[PDB]
């Protein structure tokens, strides 16, 4: 058994379906309220009512002295002998030290963290784990909020990468029988503003797997070995860990064709998307671990990132078109209190170029310019001059029709 | 072609010291 | 500059003092604001004027202190910058002169830059990222809008921008009456007049204007200002020149 | 550094006209046999829209009355090959008063091709097949943008050319009856196809000596695949 | 024409502290170099005393006239946004002054000649018959 | 004009139609985020990760030999001699870290079994040499060989005779009939190099080679030579051909040599210049004297124009092998790889695709036929067919970075 | 790129040249004109006007072309030139022709005609 | 990358500037037209005035002669030379030869000249695609559609501009197999292909008919809008 599920996930009960002021809400969140205080007044309960205790075998304090009170934390290299292996510090110096019983000899292997003592310095334990705070911290655990409800119709997309990252888990059948091995890798591009990271957020939404997030122009560190030694460290935690999936958002920070020059820092770089490269897909094998790589422009990354066996899936988002608008427009207004009057077909129809969070901009701008003067209900003129008097910047081409 | 250009750098070995043997041989 | 202080106020103070407002109406906060114009016309005059009546805890990344040596770490000052911003809840951030950086995405290769690319990729995704902040507020100021990068102007990550056009008529008699008033000016002297001797007048020249009349008086061992002086300091100020050449001028009909 | 007709290379290669020789790789496929009995020619006609006009679209033109011609890769080009053929084939004939050999066809023909920087612009970027009867018998020959003659017994051109050149290779004999070949071609061309074979994909055209006319066939390709 | 000489004349009568700077010294090879030891000066004028600071040639770091397509152009105009954030920018600054010296000024870039920034603009002909009367009896 | 909202209408903003279930509704969600916090802090862990053993196994020699451990014993820092004085008892030590020191011998051990140049145990003290040491076997170079078989038959490459044959008469006639070449008076070269456009299918090759080797194979990181500290590359390099040397009969494989150094350049000040050394140190150990024998070295990488010219020194590397796209046949035999797994309608030819797929590898032959299945999923099918790989074709090939899709072969019939 | 000689096309892109050509007129003098019954009217604005020069000029800006036609101009001085006597020995030659004066629309579309061509054959700048 | 010639083959076999001058057509006004039993019919919209000049001098339909009709998109100066061309062309035929011009000879005729700017330099090809209709072999119609590469079709519904996919995608299933008489029937669906106008300005559609007999026939603005009020009383019969 490997280290899990590790499931990471708050996501304790969404149920507000009411979406008003009704009762239904009030008694449901009554109920999440009073299990929840079930639960900390058994856990005081259990911590207050202990009365075993002695704990100590009259040995274990034995071994706690023995063992220096400030243990140190080295490195093994090799084990000539027995009971006398040879170490390592930090700073490089190595020491022919004794290894003492009281620690299994049985999963010591070179390369592994080791407690020493300090006065004569011999071996005197095994640290289990040694994750840099630079891993454990890219880790998600509490859930994003949104899900599929909140998407404004993507249902070519979703499909695919339902097919892509969550199907293969659940109902995991078929592909055998078929015998095909699902694909791995998705890249997401297109126009910025359209929704690229919303489909990240709702997939981290609703899942069962580990969830590791990454972006881009931060891989990398300043002392010429560590980029690399990271990437690996990061696969290796990945993998040791359930089916878990990773999401490196703005790519293009760190693949960009690979070409020849002077200076060292660039040459760093390469070596750095080159590990990240052999990582993904060398030699023998990959595991379970799957990886959706997202940016707004393509065509300058590194051809050998992006050929397929690497990168199975690309996934286009283009702009909305008329069909669309009407769903955003129907989503982002929901909670808004509004008048009879107003009419989303004039709004969606007179314009041909905007994106989806032009179109929150346009809801919010409107509601607060009908606060301006001392109302709720929404009107035509509010979203009237939301829409011409700001959120377009513009441009200018093909003059005076040469075309006819 | 002028230069904008940017570098790494190594770090700095030298950090040890010696310290007091405390050997306790009868 | 009233319209734009009325706007300024909305994006940043309101937000701040009550929140339950936007809970009602069911829309959700702004966050972004853009100032642009020709030089000299009043950026920095609101930025330091919030920063006084602000009641918050103002941070000023400013120009190319965002640009380092080694690889890196020009980015993570970045990061480290918005943690500080989240200890302390409610923030201003205020960049100036921000087509320093992010001008435009440029190629690959032995040309263009990369490392000023991914400090501005980092800073872009610091603020509509993966994960929501909430309470932080930037401005920013820049002249040339039109070459910044089209990563940023999206209206979610910015969503006023605001231009500041060079002063009309009332607009030169207002700014000539603030910048006068310690003057000791002496009588009949009609600043309406002074005030249409100076079509398109940056702003910051007015300025210009009523120094150079008290160094006229002063030259003179004076405490007067008189009106000749005004017209003498309006001359001075207001200098061109044109192509002599009178060819360059005349191909063209 | 091949940007140009009128430049060499290190090791002695024209690199334009290459070009032009793999731009018919992308036109549509064509067979043509020869036979004692008389020259049997099919094609792929590769139709577009249901909206089109079948007839407008055509790969097989009568240049005399004993001749014919197939063709494939680019569109423009072909007729102003095909026009220069007929008015070539009718001058000799108003001077000599008699019928040349397709050979001498051929000769005129790619005696125009190859000037396409010998006067004094690009290649010509078809691939013909010429079928006919002459006075030694059925005769065909192949034409390639070279400008190159040859002669064959039997040829298929364009794309999937070399996909059914060995599955014709292994069927083909002297010793052949024309109604036999035609067969044989059909079934080379029902295996190459994509789409399923009907009688709205192919257009068929047969020679003979004694049967100089009639160049076509028309609608009863329906008992001929019938019967396949 | 004779422009350092007034400069010296300055720096000697002066009871404040005097920095003479060359304007080609901020170019260098490591990125982010020129605008740090902008800033550097800047910083050490202020920390002293009212302060002088003297800058040598400009006519390098003086104009846009363009936006930068290429590398290595964005590098000197960012050196110039330094300059200019530097010497009028948030964070004012009082008792320091400001010297530039370079040729014709007509292709200079205006967001430094707009006053509150570089007031004072002024001229050296060439001499005429009462001045090079007066350098002739002087010098000799 | 506009006007600004005063803190009355503030207050009857929060007035109107607030229900009667507003802030009784807020308060609940705050102190349940509270209560997350509290329950969750209210947790922490446990560890039970210091590797005790049993306490049988602890015996009681915790106290008899344990406690009598620490003291008997020293630490004896381990270092190397460089320069050994001889019928002079004066010894010069390098720390490798620190100094050289003038050392010698202790007591008990015998001046003549401590020959020149190995490694060696050392009082902290009196820096006197105590013991004397194996040579260092590297921790990482133990598990950098592979140790283990990749199961790809050279059966499973399709398209490639000719480099198959040339990668065979390199590596494996050599180690197993070495007697051709001496008879005709030849002699068998020792380095290949590999290239091709990237997915041309060079690795493949290479673990296909890593099966029936019966020989030692050798995996190569080629970033992990690469360090922090100042003069390990060359180490690790020097380590690696040694051990290599011990054993008879062991292959190396790289990886991406662009990655490790493919140019030489000035300045480059501080940190960079420290690679430059390492490739260094591979170079002149790669050749030089003494014959290095059943030693061969594979060189793998996508992008040759980049890498540095001496490298391509006869004696160095000694063979080129070009991988490139597969014409035709190649693609046949390909198709009929990777769909002899799945079920498929039976009577379907695999030439037609052949045809449709002009300029395409490996890769991308192997995605259309996964491909198809996913076509044959989406609806409730058992049997993929024809019409899914002819979709899938559409779908993979010619889908990406098309142009005149809609004019279409207008002009070309 | 695509910014040489007229005759390439850009692959999204309209000809550039003659972009150019649209943009560069934009600074050029400022005339207008208006219709009225039984009338037409052109203004037209004077430019570098200095006391030095002598004005001998009938016009600067307009000129009686045929008999009953008068045409304006802006851009380049040495095109007008040409354009402007092109005009008028057009005219003359269809007055020769059918003894009746040009019909104020064919012209037009002739001086028309000649200035297209000249974004056809390569070697030549569009007229501005 | 490989082009910026227009006698030079890509590697695989192109020529891009070709391909480059095809694009160039569809940033025009879109335009179609079918054949009938007696009449034949052609339309076009996107008309889109500026209401501040006068619509006699901005014509896009024109008569190559008093019995044949043709229509175009692209850009504007190549078409007008095209059209002066053809009239020259065609009159110079009917001078040496009494007969009248039949339809399919002026087209290929066109085909010709557009298809000698394309071997030379320093000639940029024509950027427009044009439509010729006619019925002039004893009474008996046709049309046939051209292109800037130079090769013509004969069609029986077209459509071309900007968005003539989905005019397209509308024809090959609304027209009907019924070979089509009630003429008034053939306009109708000409106005419902035209239906799919961006906006639909209901005023900015214009027809142009020709019954084997008489000269051009130009429609007016009464009959197009009680066109459109049949086809929304045909269209409330949903239920
Ligand atoms: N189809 C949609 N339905 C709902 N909201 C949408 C849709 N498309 C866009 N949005 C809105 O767009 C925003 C999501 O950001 P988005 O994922 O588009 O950024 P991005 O593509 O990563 O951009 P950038 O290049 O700035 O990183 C949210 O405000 C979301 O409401
Ligand atoms: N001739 C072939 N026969 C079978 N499979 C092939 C062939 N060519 C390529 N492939 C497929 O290519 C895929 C990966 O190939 P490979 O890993 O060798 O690429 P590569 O050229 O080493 O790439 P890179 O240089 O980017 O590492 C495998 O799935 C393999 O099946
Ligand atoms: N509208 C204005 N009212 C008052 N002072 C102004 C105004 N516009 C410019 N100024 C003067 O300009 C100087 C600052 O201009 P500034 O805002 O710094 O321009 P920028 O910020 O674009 O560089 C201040 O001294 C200020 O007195
Ligand atoms: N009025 C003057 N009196 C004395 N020397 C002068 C005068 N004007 C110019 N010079 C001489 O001319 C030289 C020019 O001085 P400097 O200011 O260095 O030149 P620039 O003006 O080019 O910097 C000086 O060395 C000085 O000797
Ligand atoms: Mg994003
Ligand atoms: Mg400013
Ligand atoms: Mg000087
Ligand atoms: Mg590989």
């Amino acid at each position: 058994k490997k280290k899990t599920k590790g499931p990471d996930a708050a996501s304790k009960l969404p149920l507000v379906t009411p979406h008003t002021q009704c009762r239904l809400k009030l008694l449901k969140l009554e109920r999440i309220k009073d299990y929840l205080l079930m639960e900390e007044e058994f856990i005081r309960n259990q911590e207050q009512m202990k009365p075993l205790e002695e704990k100590q075998e009259e040995e274990r304090s034995k071994v706690d002295d023995l063992r220096g009170t400030p243990m140190s934390v080295g490195t093994l290299e090799e084990i000539i002998d027995d009971n006398h292996a040879i170490v390592s510090t930090s700073v490089g110096s190595e020491h022919y030290v004794s290894i003492l019983s009281f620690v299994d000899k049985d999963l010591l292997e070179p390369g592994c963290s080791v407690l020493l003592n300090h006065k004569v310095h011999a071996v005197i334990g095994v640290l289990m784990d040694d994750t840099d705070p630079l891993v454990t911290v890219m880790k998600v655990e509490k859930a994003p909020q949104e899900t599929y409800a909140d998407i404004g119709g993507l249902d070519n997309q979703i499909q695919e990468i339902k097919e892509s990252v969550e199907l293969p888990l659940t109902h995991p059948e078929y592909y055998e029988e078929m015998g095909i091995k699902p694909p791995k890798g998705v890249i997401l591009y297109g126009p910025p503003g359209t929704g690229k990271t919303l489909l990240a957020k709702a997939v981290a939404n609703q899942t069962s797997a580990t969830f590791l997030r990454v972006v881009g122009s931060e891989l990398i560190q300043k002392y010429l070995g560590d980029g690399p030694k990271l990437v690996r460290e990061l696969f290796r935690v990945a993998e040791e860990h359930a089916p878990s999936i990773v999401f490196i958002d703005e790519i293009d920070a760190i693949g960009t064709k690979r070409y020849d020059s002077n200076s060292g820092g660039e040459r760093e770089i390469q070596r750095t998307m080159l590990e990240l490269l052999n990582q993904l897909d060398g030699f023998d094998s990959r595991g379970d671990v799957k990886v959706i790589m997202a940016t707004n422009r393509i065509e300058t990354l590194d051809p050998a990132l992006i050929r397929p066996g690497r990168i199975d899936r690309k996934i286009e988002f283009p702009l909305p078109d008329e069909k669309t608008k009407k769903r955003i427009f129907q989503i982002h207004t929901s909670r808004m209190t509004l008048a009879d009057d107003v009419t989303l077909d004039d709004l969606i129809m007179a314009k041909d170029d905007l994106s989806g969070a032009d179109i929150k901009a346009i809801c919010t701008e409107a509601g607060l310019m009908a606060l301006r003067e001392r109302r709720m209900k929404v009107t035509n003129e509010d979203f009237k001059k939301s829409k011409e008097n700001v959120l377009y910047k513009k441009q200018e081409g093909t003059p005076e029709g040469l075309y006819l | 072609q002028p230069s904008g250009n940017t570098s790494s750098s190594a770090l700095m070995q030298g950090q040890r010291a010696p310290q007091k043997p405390s050997q306790n041989l009868v | 500059l009233d319209k734009q202080i009325k706007e300024i106020k909305e994006v940043i103070e309101l937000p701040v003092k009550h929140p339950e407002l936007f809970e009602a109406l069911g829309i959700a906060q702004p966050k972004g604001v853009l100032l642009y114009g020709p030089p000299g016309t009043g950026k920095t005059l609101l930025a330091r004027a919030v920063a006084h009546h602000t009641d918050c805890t103002f941070i000023r990344v400013s120009g190319s202190e965002l640009v380092q040596k080694f690889i890196g770490e020009g980015a993570r000052m970045v990061r480290e910058l918005f943690v500080m911003a989240r200890e302390h809840a409610p923030s201003i951030i205020f960049m100036d002169e921000i087509d320093s950086i992010g001008s435009s995405r440029l190629e690959g290769g032995s040309g263009g830059d990369s490392e000023v690319q991914r400090t501005m990729l980092e800073l872009l995704n610091q603020l509509d990222g993966f994960e929501a902040t909430k309470n932080i507020k930037v401005i920013m100021a820049t002249n040339r809008i039109d070459i910044l990068d089209s990563a940023l102007l999206r209206p979610g990550r910015i969503d006023r921008k605001i231009e500041f056009p060079p002063p009309n008529e009332e607009a030169r008699l207002d700014i000539l009456k603030i910048h006068s008033r310690k003057m000791n000016l002496t009588r009949g002297i009609n600043l309406r007049k002074i005030a249409e001797l100076m079509p398109g007048a940056s702003g910051a020249e007015v300025k210009g204007v009523c120094t150079e009349a008290g160094m006229y008086a002063l030259r003179e061992r004076r405490v007067h200002v008189t009106q000749e002086d005004f017209e003498m300091a309006v001359a001075k100020v207001m200098q061109k020149d044109s192509e002599k050449n009178m060819s360059i001028k005349k191909l063209w009909k | 550094y091949d940007r140009g007709v009128n430049t060499f290379s290190p090791e002695g290669r024209l690199f334009q006209v290459e070009y032009a020789i793999e731009a018919i790789k992308l036109g549509s496929t064509a067979i043509g046999i020869q036979t004692s009995e008389g020259v049997c020619l099919a094609v792929e006609k590769r139709i577009t829209s249901p909206l089109m006009e079948p007839s407008s679209i055509e790969k097989i033109v009568e240049i005399d009355a004993h001749i014919g011609c197939a063709m494939s890769g680019l569109i423009a080009d072909a007729k102003t090959l095909i026009d220069k053929a007929r008015v070539e084939t009718q001058n000799h004939w108003f001077t000599y008063n008699e019928t040349m050999t397709v050979e001498s066809v051929t000769q005129a023909v790619s005696n125009l091709a190859l000037q396409f920087g010998e006067e004094d612009s690009r290649p010509f970027g078809v691939a013909l097949l010429f079928g006919g009867v002459d006075e030694k018998g059925p005769q065909l020959f192949h034409m390639d943008p070279s400008g190159t003659f040859v002669q064959c017994d039997a040829r298929a051109i364009g794309s999937a050319s070399e996909g059914a050149q060995s599955s014709l290779q292994e069927v083909y004999h002297k010793s052949m009856t024309l109604k036999e070949a035609i067969k044989s071609s059909l079934i080379i061309l029902k295996q190459v196809m994509e789409e399923k074979l009907n009688a709205t994909n192919i257009e068929l055209a047969t020679v003979q000596p004694g049967q100089n006319f009639h160049m076509f066939t028309k609608e009863e390709l329906e008992e001929v695949i019938k019967d396949i | 024409c004779g422009k350092t000489m007034l400069a010296k004349a300055v720096a000697h009568h002066t009871t404040a502290a005097f920095i003479r700077v060359v304007g080609s010294e901020f170019v260098q090879k490591y990125l982010g170099e020129g605008p740090r030891m902008v800033r550097d000066v800047f910083r050490l004028a202020k920390e002293n005393a009212p302060a002088i600071i003297f800058i040598d040639e400009i006519d390098a770091i003086a104009t846009k006239r363009f936006d930068a397509q290429t590398g290595a152009d964005r590098e000197v105009q960012r050196i110039l946004l330094e300059l200019l954030n530097q010497m009028d920018g948030f964070d004012q600054n009082v008792n320091v002054k400001v010297i530039m010296a370079t040729n014709r000024a007509d292709t200079l870039d205006p967001a430094l000649l707009r006053p509150g920034r570089l007031d004072r603009k002024i001229e050296f002909p060439l001499p005429d018959r009462r001045q090079k009367r007066l350098i002739f009896s002087t010098i000799t | 004009p506009i006007r600004a909202l005063d803190e009355g209408d503030i207050a009857l903003l929060k007035t109107y139609g607030q229900s009667t279930y507003s802030r009784q509704i807020k308060q609940v969600e705050d102190d349940i985020q509270q209560l997350l916090k509290k329950i969750n802090e209210l947790t922490g862990i446990k560890e039970s990760d210091t590797g005790l053993a049993p306490p049988a196994l602890w015996d009681l020699a915790a106290d008899k030999q344990t406690l009598q451990s620490e003291q008997p014993l020293q630490v004896a820092r381990c270092t190397k001699i460089i320069n050994a004085d001889s019928e002079d008892p004066k010894y010069i030590i390098n720390v490798k870290q620190f100094a050289k020191f003038v050392v010698d011998l202790s007591d008990q051990v015998a001046p003549t079994d401590i020959e020149e140049g190995m490694r060696v145990g050392v009082d902290r003290n009196k820096y006197q040499i105590h013991i004397p040491l194996p040579p260092k076997i590297d921790p990482t170079v133990t598990m950098m060989q592979v140790e283990e078989k990749p199961d790809v038959t050279y059966s499973d490459v399709g398209g490639c005779k000719e480099q198959i044959e040339k990668l065979r008469e390199v590596v494996e006639t050599p180690l197993l009939h070495p007697e051709r070449f001496v008879n005709l008076g030849i002699e068998p070269p020792k380095g290949v190099l590999l290239f091709g456009p990237p997915g041309t299918g060079k690795t493949l090759c290479a673990r296909a080679v890593a099966n029936r080797t019966d020989a030692c194979f050798i995996r190569v990181i080629g970033s992990e030579l690469v360090q922090k500290y100042v003069g390990e590359g060359a180490r690790m390099v020097r380590e690696l051909f040694e051990m290599a040397r011990t054993k008879k009969a062991c292959l190396i494989f790289f990886d991406e040599i662009d990655a490790i150094g493919g140019a030489r350049f000035d300045d480059g000040a501080g940190g960079d210049n420290e690679v430059q050394r390492t490739m260094l140190e591979l170079i002149n150990q790669l050749d030089g004297f003494d014959p290095r024998g059943n030693i061969k070295v594979l060189m793998a990488t996508n992008r040759p124009d980049t890498l540095d010219p001496a490298l391509m020194r006869p004696g160095r590397l000694d063979r080129k092998i070009e991988f490139s796209l597969p014409d035709l046949e190649g693609r046949t035999h390909i198709f009929k790889i990777h769909a002899r797994s799945m079920s498929v309608e039976r009577d379907i030819r695999f030439e037609l695709l052949a045809r449709l797929c002009p300029n395409s590898t490996g890769a991308e032959i192997r995605s259309v036929c996964t491909e198809a299945g996913m076509f044959a999923i989406r609806a409730r099918r058992k049997i993929a067919t024809e019409k899914d790989f002819l979709e899938a074709v559409n779908k993979v090939i010619k889908s990406y970075a098309k142009f005149s899709a809609t004019p279409r072969y207008m002009t070309y019939n | 790129r695509y910014d040489s000689r007229t005759t390439i096309f850009s692959p999204e892109g309209r000809l550039y040249q003659v972009e150019y050509a649209m943009e560069a007129i934009g600074h050029a003098g400022t005339c207008l004109g208006i219709l009225a019954n039984d009338g037409v009217l052109l203004a037209a604005e004077r430019r570098n006007i200095h006391k030095l020069l002598d004005e001998v000029f009938f016009s600067e800006k307009i000129y009686k072309l045929n008999e009953d036609m008068a045409c304006s101009v802006a851009g380049i001085t040495s095109d007008a030139n040409v354009l402007t006597n092109e005009l008028r020995l057009i005219a003359q030659r269809y007055l020769l022709q059918y003894q009746e004066p040009i019909p104020c629309e064919q012209l037009v579309t002739a001086l028309c005609d000649i200035k297209q061509a000249y974004t056809q054959f390569g070697g030549k700048r569009p007229f501005g | 990358s490989y082009d910026r010639a227009i006698t030079v083959f890509s590697p695989d076999g192109h020529l891009f500037q070709v391909e480059y001058a095809q694009e160039a057509v569809k940033k025009g006004s879109t335009a179609v037209g079918v054949r009938g039993r007696d009449i034949v019919v052609l339309g076009v919209e996107k008309k889109s005035v500026a209401k501040l000049q006068d619509e006699r001098t901005v014509r896009k339909i024109c008569a190559l002669d008093d019995n044949v009709c043709m229509a175009f998109a692209g850009l504007t100066a190549d078409a007008r030379i095209v059209i002066n061309r053809a009239r020259v062309e065609c009159q110079s035929h009917r001078l040496t030869v009494e007969d009248p011009v039949t339809v399919e000879y002026i087209t290929r005729y066109i085909a010709s000249l557009k298809q000698r700017y394309t071997q030379s330099n320093g000639r940029r090809p024509f950027g427009i695609s044009a439509l010729i209709v006619g019925f002039d072999f004893d009474g008996t119609p046709r049309l046939y559609q051209t292109d800037p590469s130079g090769t013509y079709h004969a069609w029986k519904a077209n459509a071309i501009g900007r968005g003539a996919k989905s005019v397209r995608e509308f024809l090959e299933k609304n027209y009907t197999d019924e070979a089509i008489e009630t003429d008034d029937l053939t306009i109708k669906l000409v106005i419902k292909a035209l239906l799919e106008v961006v906006q639909s300005g209901g005023k900015n559609i214009e027809l142009a008919v020709m019954r084997r007999d008489q000269s051009l026939k130009i429609l007016n603005p009464e009959e197009i809008e009680k066109y459109v009020a049949e086809i929304e009383k045909e269209k409330e019969e949903n239920e």
